[PDB]
C-alpha cells in the first residue's frame, strides 16, 4: 500500500507570495499522482495530474513536478481563493490512496486570545449535568494550548474542544473548550480554571470562578 | 456540461443497510471508469471502491470489502454502492466520481456533489439551550444533546452578525451532539442591547429563541 | 505439501494463448489456507465449496489476462479468451482465482510481452492449447505466409500501461481442476 506523507501539514503565507507544498509515496509512483484543492462544504477540485499536467481550466499559477517518490505543487502568487486543504492522490497501486493534505492559511501579525470562563446555567445543572465553556477568542496562530484546573487540580478526559475557521476578516481563530461532569462531581469543586498557552502570551493566561 | 448528482444518504442503524446511487450526465457514462471515495467528518479523503466502464471489473478497500457492492447500469446513466453491515467508522460523506483516463486525464476527474452517511443508534432529538451568561464582553449560547445534525444558530434574527462566532458541533459520547455560539459584545450594552439567540433543529420541528442576560 | 507457492507467487506468468499447467500429485493441499491468502479480487468455486476439499490429480493453469475478461474465465461464458484462448467446460469442477497484478505486469510506456489469439478458424475445445502463429485468412486469397489485405498474424498484445483503468489493467489467473480417476488418491 502506498502511503502518502504531507509536508508541511500546514503553511501560513499572505497573498502574493508563492507556496511549496510536498508529497512523498513510501515506494515508487508507477502510475499518476494528482492534486486536489478542497474548500469547506464542497467536492475537491482536479488541479494536477501526472505528477505535471494541469487540469482543464485551471489556473496556469499552479504547477506540479516530481516522480519516484517525491513530487511537489506550486502556487506562484497566492490569491485569496487559493487558502484551502490540499491533497495529493496516486493511481495504479491497490488501494488508490490520498495525502492525509496540507492545509494552507493566511499569515497575520501575532494575536493573543482573549479568554473568557462560563459557569454552567442552573437550568443546566436541574437537568443533572454541568457544562463548562472556556472561550479563545480571535487568536493567531491557531495554535494554543488550554487545561482545566478544578480546585488546583490539573483534568483529562472530559473536555471537549471546537475550532472555528479562519476569520474571513482579521484572519484570526476562536476556540472553544467545554469540560462536561455530572451535577454530582460538579458540587464536589470550587475553583474551576482555564489556563492558556499561546505565542501571544508571555505567560500563561487563567480565567477562574468560584462555584 | 458534465454533472454527477448524488442520492440515497441518510441515517442507518449499526448493522443496517443503505443504498447510495449517482446519476451522470454531460459525458458517456458507459465509457467512464468510477470511484466512490468518502471522507469522515474531521478527516481526509479515503478511497472506497472502483467500477470499471464495463462493470466486469470492480475493486475495494479493505474496511469495505465483502460489505460493500459497486454497480452500475449504463443503459440508466447509474452508479450505486450497495452499504451492508454499517458500523460507526463508515459514517462520512460520499462521493461519486470519474477517473477520466480514456480521455487521458489520468485522475479523479468530475465529482459528485457528495450525500452524507450516519451511522448511528441515537434518535431523533431536540436540543437544549442554555446560556452562557456574560459578567468588552462575551456571551453566548450552549444547544446541547441534539440528533441528528444539523443545528443553525442566528442571534437577533440576523441583525447581530459582527463578532459572532457558531462553533462546529462536536459528537459527545452519548452519541448526541453539542455545539455553542457566543458573540463578544461593548460591556455597556449588557443591560441595555437584548440579546437572543434563535436555534434551529429541523430534524425534530425545534424551534428555540433564548434571551440571554446578565445572571 | 504441496507446490501452491510456485504457483501462485511464480515469478512471470504465462500469456492466455501459451497458459501453463502445472500437475498436482501426492502433497497435502490446505485450500481454506489458499482462501485466507486474502489476497484475491476473485474468488469463485463451482461444483465444489473450499471447505470441503481439505483426489488423483489436480490441475493449476495459470496465465494472464485484462480485467474485464476474467468473467469469461467460467463455465459457458463467451468472448475472446473464453472462444480463443481459454475455454472452461460447461460441467467445470473447481475453482477460477485472479488478483490485480498492476504493479507487475504493468511498466510506464506500456508492456506489450503478454499476448492473446485475437483471430482463428474455430472455437477452442475444453482446455485446449493453441499456439500456432499462422497467418489467418479472413478472405478468399490463401495468406501463404504474409500479411495484408484478410491476411493477419492471429496474437495481439494487451499493451499494460499503469494508468489503465482496472477493466484494462493486468489480472493473473489461477484455475484449479479436480481430476479424480480410478487411480490412487
Ligand atoms: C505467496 O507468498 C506469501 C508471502 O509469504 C504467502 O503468504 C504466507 O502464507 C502462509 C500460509 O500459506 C502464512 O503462514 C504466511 O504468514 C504468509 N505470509 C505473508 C507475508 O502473507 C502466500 O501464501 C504465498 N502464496 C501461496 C499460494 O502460498
Amino acid at each position: 500500500e502506498i502511503v502518502l506523507t504531507q509536508s508541511p501539514a500546514t503553511l501560513s503565507l499572505s497573498p502574493g507570495e508563492g507556496a511549496s507544498l510536498s508529497c512523498r509515496a513510501s515506494q515508487t509512483v508507477i502510475g499518476s499522482l494528482a492534486w486536489y484543492q478542497q474548500k469547506p462544504g464542497q467536492a475537491p477540485r482536479l488541479l494536477i495530474y501526472g505528477a505535471s499536467s494541469r487540469a482543464t481550466g485551471i489556473p496556469d499559477r499552479f504547477s506540479g513536478s516530481g516522480s519516484g517518490t517525491d513530487f511537489t505543487l506550486t502556487i506562484s502568487s497566492l490569491e485569496p481563493e487559493d487558502f484551502a486543504v490540499y491533497y495529493c492522490q496516486q493511481y495504479g497501486n491497490w488501494p488508490l490512496t490520498f495525502g492525509p493534505g496540507t492545509r494552507l492559511d493566511i499569515r497575520r501579525t501575532v494575536a493573543a486570545p482573549s479568554v473568557f470562563i462560563f459557569p454552567p446555567s442552573d437550568e443546566q445543572l436541574k437537568s443533572g449535568t454541568a457544562s463548562v465553556v472556556c472561550l479563545l477568542n480571535n487568536f493567531y496562530p491557531r495554535e494554543a494550548k488550554v487545561q482545566w484546573k478544578v480546585d488546583n487540580a490539573l483534568q483529562s478526559g472530559n473536555s471537549q474542544e471546537s475550532v472555528t475557521e479562519q476569520d474571513s476578516k482579521d484572519s484570526t481563530y476562536s476556540l472553544s473548550s467545554t469540560l462536561t461532569l455530572s451535577k454530582a462531581d460538579y458540587e464536589k469543586h470550587k475553583v474551576y480554571a482555564c489556563e492558556v498557552t499561546h505565542q501571544g502570551l508571555s505567560s500563561p493566561v487563567t480565567k477562574s470562578f468560584n462555584r | 456540461d458534465v454533472q454527477l448528482v448524488e442520492s440515497g444518504g441518510g441515517l442507518v442503524k449499526p448493522g443496517g443497510s443503505l443504498r447510495l446511487s449517482c446519476v451522470a450526465s454531460g459525458f458517456t457514462f458507459s465509457n467512464s471508469e468510477m470511484h466512490w471515495v468518502r471522507q469522515a467528518p474531521g478527516k481526509g479523503l479515503e478511497w472506497v471502491s472502483v467500477i470499471s466502464e464495463s462493470g466486469e471489473t470492480t475493486h475495494y478497500a479493505d474496511s469495505v470489502k465483502g460489505r460493500f457492492t459497486i454497480s452500475r447500469d449504463n443503459a440508466n446513466n447509474l452508479l450505486l454502492l450497495q452499504m451492508n453491515s454499517l458500523r460507526a467508522d463508515d459514517t462520512a460523506v460520499y462521493y461519486c466520481t470519474r477517473y477520466n483516463w480514456n480521455n487521458r486525464v489520468y485522475a479523479l476527474d468530475s465529482w459528485g456533489q457528495g450525500v452524507v452517511v450516519t451511522v448511528s443508534s441515537a434518535s431523533t432529538k431536540g436540543p437544549s439551550v442554555f446560556p452562557l451568561a456574560p459578567s468588552t464582553a462575551a456571551l453566548g449560547c450552549l444547544v446541547k444533546d441534539y440528533f441528528p445534525e444539523p443545528v443553525t444558530v442566528s442571534w437577533n434574527s440576523g441583525a447581530l452578525t459582527s463578532g459572532v462566532h457558531t462553533f462546529p458541533a462536536v459528537l459527545q459520547s452519548s452519541g448526541l451532539y453539542s455545539l455553542s455560539s457566543v458573540v463578544t459584545v461593548p460591556s455597556s450594552s449588557l443591560g441595555t442591547q437584548t440579546y437572543i439567540c434563535n436555534v434551529n433543529h429541523k430534524p425534530s420541528n425545534t424551534k428555540v429563541d433564548k434571551k440571554v442576560e446578565p445572571k | 505439501l504441496c507446490p501452491f507457492g510456485e504457483v501462485f507467487n511464480a515469478t512471470r506468468f504465462a500469456s492466455v494463448y501459451a497458459w501453463n499447467r502445472k500437475r498436482i500429485s501426492n502433497c497435502v493441499a490446505d485450500y481454506s489456507v489458499l482462501y485466507n491468502s486474502a489476497s484475491f479480487s476473485t474468488f469463485k468455486c463451482y461444483g465444489v465449496s473450499p471447505t470441503k476439499l481439505n483426489f488423483t490429480n489436480v490441475y493449476a493453469d495459470s496465465f494472464v489476462i485484462r480485467g474485464d475478461e476474467v468473467r469469461q474465465i467460467a463455465p459457458g461464458q463467451t468472448g475472446k479468451i473464453a472462444d480463443y484462448n481459454y475455454k472452461l467446460p460447461d460441467d467445470f469442477t473447481g475453482c477460477v482465482i485472479a488478483w490485480n497484478s498492476n504493479n507487475l505486469d504493468s511498466k510506464v510506456g506500456g508492456n506489450y510481452n503478454y499476448l492473446y489469439r485475437l483471430f482463428r478458424k474455430s472455437n477452442l475445445k475444453p482446455f485446449e492449447r493453441d499456439i500456432s502463429t499462422e497467418i489467418y485468412q479472413a478472405g478468399s486469397t490463401p495468406c501463404n505466409g504474409v500479411e495484408g489485405f484478410n491476411c493477419y498474424f492471429p496474437l495481439q498484445s494487451y499493451g499494460f500501461q499503469p494508468t489503465n483503468g482496472v477493466g484494462y489493467q493486468p489480472y493473473r489467473v489461477v484455475v484449479l481442476s479436480f481430476e479424480l480417476l480410478h487411480a490412487p488418491a
